[PDB]
């Protein structure tokens, strides 16, 4: 996980928000899969009671 | 006619009350700003404009 925080202050000022009040915190990540032997994964579907 | 006169027999006579008032304050916010380009500060007639 990559977490990028920019606390309100000098690091959030811009010509759009000259006072610098709003910050944020963003978490971005990569994920993938490589099914090599799908013959070994087995599923089974059925309904369930209330 | 309102003195706290008391008799020799005493008794439940001359009961008083009290009160506390309360004040209140509040914090407000203020602020202004102003923009400026670089070509209005380097290529101008007064070096001390800023």
């Amino acid at each position: 996980f990559n977490v990028m925080t920019k606390m309100p202050g000098k690091e959030t000022a811009d010509r759009n928000d000259p006072y610098g009040e709003t910050g944020f915190s963003s978490i971005k990540w990569y994920y993938g899969i490589l099914v090599k032997r799908p013959e070994r994964i087995a599923v089974m579907k059925a309904v369930a009671p209330l | 006619s309102k003195l706290p006169l008391l008799t020799e027999n005493g008794g439940r006579v001359n009961r008083v009350g009290f009160t506390r008032l309360s004040r209140e304050g509040s914090i407000h916010k203020f602020g202004f700003f102003y923009e400026f380009t670089q070509e209005s500060l380097d290529f101008d007639s007064d070096d001390q404009l800023k």
